[PDB]
């Protein structure tokens, strides 16, 4: 019964990993981003 | 057509970084507790 | 001859850089989130 | 099947980067244009 | 003569990276294995 | 037999590490020459 229960409640060490790199690498991909969006409209100035 | 009042880019990019950050608590917690069923939240029937 | 009324230049240049511009909304967006599609206006059939 | 779902759904990220900076080129050039355009009808005023 | 619509230079370094790039996948996994020939892609009579 | 199966199909720990080495160092290389590229055209802009 005690091994029969690990099935369905502890957590698998080798799949768990490549969640938090993906993770973290699409969090920075994100933030460099926000920051060029945010910088897009100074072009405008020019025209006046 | 250039404005300044709103920034769509600038408002999507905002979106997609909570959205792909939501997740990174939830590996976290349960790659530190070591167990995959922490609250009723997670799975219906496990617990029980 | 000279014309003040109107700019014919001045017309053309803003049609020009208006298309210019419009994708780079669609670019910035498909970079940030990761994912080549985001709605159906890209594709019909890969979403499915 | 994971594998074979990712080949029509993902971003190429070696591609995407030469357009995001051929569209910011683009934009400056018909920026620095346009000015000179809305410039250009000054010299009839020199005639009156 | 300078051009902005069209680069050949970086058209080109994608594909040599790609080529590059494509045989590591296979070394990895044979040195994950451990076995030489893990489908018939490799060899046609060794599998036989 | 056994030995006889063995010569034809176990993977040589010896040779594969050197490809991956080799194939490790070309791949940084052909990444820093594709940003050099993509950076190269900036330059036209100094002439308008």
């Amino acid at each position: 019964l005690s091994a029969s229960r690990s099935r369905i409640k502890d957590t698998d060490f080798a799949k768990e990993t490549a969640e938090l790199t993906r993770t973290q690498i699409l969090q920075q991909a994100g933030t460099a981003m926000l920051a060029q969006a945010n910088q897009v409209p100074q072009g405008v100035l020019s025209l006046l | 057509a250039q404005v300044i009042n709103t920034n769509t880019m600038s408002l999507n990019a905002q979106r997609n970084l909570s959205t792909s950050g939501s997740s990174l608590a939830t590996t976290i917690q349960r790659l530190s507790s070591g167990s995959r069923i922490n609250s009723a939240k997670d799975d219906a029937a496990g617990l029980a």
